[PDB]
């Protein structure tokens, strides 16, 4: 829902050149300067590129800014381990009368082969339903790099309410894992043929389904 | 050296307000401005607004007009952000940043430079509750788990079979509901033939509430 | 032929460009300089192009003013319209000897100097009656001579101080609303002071104050006099503005960064790297590219 559209994930083996795109419209990127910020976990973002093409002092020529129409792009060449971070594009938006940020792209310099996620989906326990509660548990593990998006389905129609997904966490083997929950009333749970947890990772979706009636 | 130093971490009940401070150093405060940007935990950046260090002129993000106020004090070269009527969505890190623009209409022709370390503001009504622990029954590998629902504050601790089961255990970080309470899960991957003969117990320890729960996770029957 | 990217305002290439009235008077707004708030009496250089960056100029210290009672906020934007501006070096009248019996010249803790914790705007003298003269007076009349040179316009700043019932009686000998009139350049404006029930202090020194100040300027053309008629609480003019030539003014922003061929009301600083541009046909100053329909 971000006004500027950034892919959640970008990657490359060390030494390679990777690019991060940022997609906007006439009111923002089309008529305004683009800015790029880099954030390491638990730190302040830092200005990396300014006025679409410029480099602050300290920022190596490895980083490069580009702009064309209503889209901008960040290029990181000679990719190195210390470039692992989150990259945010920002521009003013004349339509919303304020600054806007892209969703942020996580840059992973691969040191491991790309691996698809394992998904396991738990229906609510009998115990939990007796306490008049219901939670669907979708556990995601063994994926690399650590970026997934989660979507839920009631039968075959999307559900957005009562969904809580964790940020992914580096796990026991430098792969990644994450979880997602769908809170329901027993009323809701009983009224559907099936429920689904679909996990998108590297443009590829792994789906798991539960049915209230089966054991 | 361009410095920004903020007030300490804050924790507030929903409905109250917070005033965050931002003291400036190493540049001519009266010829710059401050923007504020906030970051919900594990999320993106949201611009809040700007204020001139020259005139006190302000411009706030449309979503926050009404609720936010910015002021500044030339004497102490300090800026303040006040956020009223806190809801759980206001839990975030609050950055201030040096903004190059200080007069004229604020229209994004300039930009903001250096960001302060960040001040965390936690809006919670929560009042220490132990968790409810539910088993995640197994369906040749098999997955079985423990759901640890609705606790505060962090952290809970999970072991399996009092520590004698370690191979295959993953305990996932907590999720923070919009209710201010946490939930986590823990899964062991086990031999599928091990079901039926072998027992599995998750041990949940939540020290802040002195809650200790051994939950038997057993196969489902129909 | 593209629509320029909006950018910051800049210095105009072949032309002195005025942002603040007094660069070097930091801790000061334009309106602070126009009033001569202490710590804001510095060099006000000439420029032939000026940027109008405050539609509603703001004070940031000294004694609390009721701005909306006069056309006072607009003073620095008037000033910035002239090429040359200067606060006079000599006082335009002697305040202590003015009509209305001997005065002590008042000062305030809201107006700290560096020699004093207490002072007052340099444009005005807070005319407080000595203790034996404090009582009601009939309207007093003072003439304000020209005192500027060449074909300078002279802008004369003056006002009146008011307070609540009891305070008025200590300072002056009269708790009645006082009356005031200025006349200069054929323009005449009447005022009557208010007693108590003042709006909240704003844009001031931040010390709590019982009273309020009202401030106006009158325009005196070369050779021409001005007249103030007044009773108790008057701020008599002292240092006045002298102003000549013309500056082009453009709505824009600050700070002025680097140098540009042209200043555009929407796109900001604009180099003439290309001969034409499209988009918003706003107002432009300097050596500018030619606007064209998309
Ligand atoms: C309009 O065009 C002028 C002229 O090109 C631009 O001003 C110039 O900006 C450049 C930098 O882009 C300045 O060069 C600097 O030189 C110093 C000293 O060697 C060096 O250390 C810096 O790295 C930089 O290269 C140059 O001084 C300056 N020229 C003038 C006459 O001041 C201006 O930026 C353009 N404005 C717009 C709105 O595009
Ligand atoms: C701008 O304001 C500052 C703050 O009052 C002034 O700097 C102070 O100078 C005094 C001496 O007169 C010192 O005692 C203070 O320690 C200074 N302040 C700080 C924060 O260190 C400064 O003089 C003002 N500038 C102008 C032009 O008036
Ligand atoms: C700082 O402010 C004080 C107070 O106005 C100034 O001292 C006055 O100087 C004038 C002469 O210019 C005298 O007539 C007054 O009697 C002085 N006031 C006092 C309290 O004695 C002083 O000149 C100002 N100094 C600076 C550095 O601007």
């Amino acid at each position: 829902q971000s006004v500027l559209t950034q892919p959640p994930s970008a990657s490359g083996t060390p030494g390679q050149r990777v690019t991060i795109s940022c997609s906007g419209s006439s009111s923002n990127i089309g008529t305004n300067y683009v800015y790029w910020y880099q954030q390491f976990p638990g730190t302040a973002p830092k200005l990396l590129i300014y006025r679409s093409y410029q480099r602050p002092s300290g920022v190596p020529d490895r980083f490069s800014g580009s702009k064309s129409g209503s889209s901008a792009s960040l290029a990181i060449s000679g990719l190195q381990s210390e470039d692992e971070a989150d990259y945010y594009c920002a521009t003013w938006d004349d339509s919303l009368d304020g600054w806007v940020f892209g969703g942020g792209t996580k840059l992973t310099v691969l040191r491991q082969p790309k691996a698809a996620p394992s998904v396991t989906l738990f229906p609510p326990s009998s115990e939990e339903l007796q306490a008049n509660k219901a939670t669907l548990v979708c556990l995601i593990s063994d994926f690399y790099p650590g970026a997934v998006t989660v979507a839920w389905k009631a039968d075959s129609s999307p559900v957005k309410a009562g969904v809580e997904t964790t940020t992914p966490s580096k796990q026991s083997n430098n792969k990644y894992a994450a979880s997602s929950y769908l809170s329901l009333t027993p009323e809701q749970w009983k009224s559907h043929r099936s429920y689904s947890c679909q996990v998108t990772h590297e443009g590829s979706t792994v789906e798991k389904t539960v049915a209230p009636t089966e054991c | 050296q361009v410095q920004l130093v903020q007030s300490g971490a804050e924790v507030k009940k929903p409905g109250a307000s917070v005033r965050v401070s931002c003291r400036a150093s190493g540049y001519i405060f009266t010829e710059s401005g401050i923007t504020w940007v906030r970051q919900a935990p594990g999320q993106g950046l949201e611009w809040m607004g700007w204020i001139s260090g020259y005139s006190g002129d302000t411009k706030y993000a449309q979503k926050l007009q009404g609720r936010v106020t910015m002021t500044k004090d030339t004497s102490t070269t300090t800026a303040y952000m006040e956020l009223r009527s806190l809801r759980y969505d206001d839990t975030a890190v609050y950055y201030c940043a040096r903004d190059v623009q200080y007069s004229g209409s604020y229209l994004g022709a300039y930009y903001f430079d250096y960001w302060s370390p960040g001040t965390l503001v936690t809006v919670s009504s929560a009042s220490t509750k132990g968790p409810s622990v539910f088993p995640l029954a197994p369906s040749g590998t098999a997955a079985l788990g423990c759901l640890v629902k609705d606790y505060f504050p962090e952290p809970v601790t999970v072991s399996w079979n009092s520590g004698a089961l370690t191979s295959g255990v993953h305990t996932f970080p907590a999720v923070l509901q919009s209710s201010g309470l946490y939930s986590l899960s823990s899964v062991v991957t086990v031999p599928s033939s091990s079901l039926g003969t072998q027992t599995y117990i998750c041990n949940v320890n939540h020290k802040p509430s002195n809650t200790k729960v051994d939950k038997r996770v057993e196969p489902k029957s129909c | 032929t593209t629509t320029p990217t909006k950018s910051y305002f800049a210095n105009l290439k072949g032309t002195r460009t005025r942002g603040k009235l007094c660069p070097d008077c930091l801790n000061c707004t334009d309106l602070d300089v126009a009033l001569g708030r202490p710590m804001c009496v510095g060099t006000t250089p000439s420029a032939k192009a000026s940027i109008l960056h405050e539609v509603k100029p703001v004070t940031s210290g000294c004694f609390p003013i009721m701005h909306d009672r006069t056309k006072i906020r607009q003073l620095p934007n008037l000033l910035r319209g002239y090429e040359n501006i200067r606060l006079s070096t000599q006082n335009v009248i002697d305040a202590e000897k003015a009509p209305g019996g001997p005065y002590r010249l008042g000062t305030s803790g809201s107006c700290p100097n560096a020699t004093s914790k207490s002072g007052f705007f340099a444009t005005m003298a807070w005319a407080v009656p000595k203790d034996n003269n404090k009582n009601a007076t009939n309207p007093l009349t003072v003439e304000v001579p020209y005192i500027c040179t060449e074909g300078e316009d002279q802008i004369t700043v003056w006002g009146f101080h008011s307070d609540d019932k009891t305070q008025m009686k200590n300072l002056y000998g009269d708790s009645n609303p006082q009356k005031f009139t200025s006349s200069a350049n054929g323009v005449t404006t009447h005022y009557v002071s208010q007693i108590g029930s003042f709006p909240d202090q704003t844009e001031d020194g931040g010390l709590p104050q019982s009273g309020r100040i009202v401030v106006d300027y009158m325009m005196q053309k070369p050779g021409k006099t001005g007249t103030i008629v007044y009773q108790r609480g008057v701020l008599l003019p002292q240092k006045v503005w002298c102003a000549s030539g013309r500056s082009k003014v453009i709505k824009g922003s600050l700070p002025l960064i680097g140098e540009a061929d042209c200043l555009h009301e929407k796109y900001g600083g604009l180099n003439k790297s290309k001969p034409y541009y499209t988009g918003e046909h706003a107002k432009a100053i300097g050596n500018c590219p030619i606007w064209v329909k998309t």
